[PDB]
């Protein structure tokens, strides 16, 4: 789920003698668990645990255990601001493009935008990991590109209808269009949420 | 006894090992004669049993019944000078908070118990080279000032360590150094 993910970092100490020798009995606070240090940091802190259990040993019978728990969280501002608020300015000039009665600057203007998508790709190359499989922010920027990519399939098609005589085919594509594209975004979020969050 | 503010404070006189060896009597004194062959005394002040500040004085003697400049009684702590020169700035490290350095560090202090006599070596000087304080003091088995680089990360490259001693009893440590030291502090907002 990232960015949205939220991870577990556990600390175990393992007595190495058996429990009929020595056990562990109580925790004792001489500190903050999670101290605090000037600035900011990446991943930041909910909430914490202490606990203490018995597991088996390769001797027999069972040894203490000692684990502390954290949960951690990124930092959503960055990624909203970086990536998302830029993503949305570039999506809504292939809309906007739609408005145009010509046919010549419009094919040119998405031809253009495409570019400019590819682009933008680079600089948060490196905010996107290289693992070996798909997460939710690689998702959606797949189908961005192909939601860009059809649109200068379409304007194609518009031009070759205006030159042949055919103009009030090609407008009615245009109210269409513009009403389906903002359509088609909304649908896939609400898709995207409820598979990877709500279960 | 106290300037003012009298809380009744109490006093103990026990061994080197904790064990009680007189009390005192109601200005709180009090009196003791050792006769073992070593007698190592530990001098107690309790204040635990709110009140301002403290305002003491305190009178101790040996063979002065008197008492109300001589010589020390109380054993006094050592006094280390020490020195510290940057050479360099290596590097600093964004993501972890931490950077490197390069410098020169001495110490200095003097001991009587490191004394020696010329004669049994036809030298000046003694020789420690390329061993820490704690790896030489366990050899000689005498207390040496130990030391540590507080936010030290890893190991650290020392060069040129080295301990000289003369016989009246003044020593001095020299090492050069590459460290690399944790600063959580960083702010890059
Ligand atoms: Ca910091």
């Amino acid at each position: 789920a990232y960015p949205f993910d939220r991870q577990k970092f556990s600390i175990k100490v393992d007595l190495a003698v058996p429990t009929n020798m020595f056990i562990f009995n109580e925790i004792e606070r001489f500190q903050q668990v999670v101290g605090d240090q000037l600035g900011e940091e990446e991943w930041v802190v909910t909430s914490y645990s202490q606990e203490i259990t018995e597991v088996p040993f390769e001797r027999g019978s069972t040894n203490s255990r000692f684990t502390t728990t954290l949960l951690v969280k990124r930092n959503l501002e960055y990624y909203i601001l970086r990536i998302f608020v830029p993503l949305f300015l570039i999506i809504s000039v292939s809309w906007v493009i739609f408005f145009l009665k010509d046919y010549g600057r419009q094919l040119e203007v998405a031809s253009g935008n495409l570019l400019v998508f590819v682009a933008f790709n680079f600089t948060i190359s490196g905010d996107l990991p290289r693992l070996g499989y798909l997460t939710v922010l690689d998702r959606f920027m797949i189908v961005s590109f192909c939601l860009t990519a059809i649109v200068v399939l379409i304007s194609v098609c518009q031009k070759r209808l205006g030159a042949v005589g055919k103009q009030a085919v090609a407008a009615q594509i245009d109210t269409w269009v513009l009403v389906i594209y903002p359509l088609v975004y909304s649908l896939y979020i609400i898709w995207v949420y409820l598979r990877f969050f709500t279960d | 006894e106290p300037i003012g503010e009298a809380p009744l404070p109490r006093l103990r006189l026990t061994d080197s090992g904790g064990k009680p060896l007189a009390f005192g009597l109601i200005s709180v004194e009090l009196n003791y004669t050792c006769d073992q062959d070593i007698c190592e005394l530990v001098v107690h002040v309790d204040g635990t049993d709110d009140s301002g500040e403290a305002v003491y004085r305190l009178l101790v003697g040996i063979n002065a019944p008197n008492l109300r400049v001589g010589s020390s009684v109380f054993l006094e702590s050592d006094l280390v000078t020490v020195g510290l020169a940057v050479d360099q700035i290596v590097g600093v490290d964004q993501r972890s908070e931490n950077f490197s350095v390069v410098g020169t560090l001495k110490l200095s202090w003097h001991d009587p118990k490191l004394g020696f006599s010329p004669d049994q070596c036809g030298c000046t000087v003694k020789s420690f080279e390329d061993a820490s304080i704690r790896a030489v003091a366990g050899e000689i088995n005498l207390p040496l000032p130990s030391f540590s680089f507080y936010n030290q990360q890893g190991n650290r490259w020392s060069q040129n360590q080295v301990i000289f001693v003369t016989p009246d009893g003044r020593a001095s440590y020299f090492e050069r150094f590459t460290v690399t030291l944790q600063a959580p502090d960083f702010d890059f907002l």
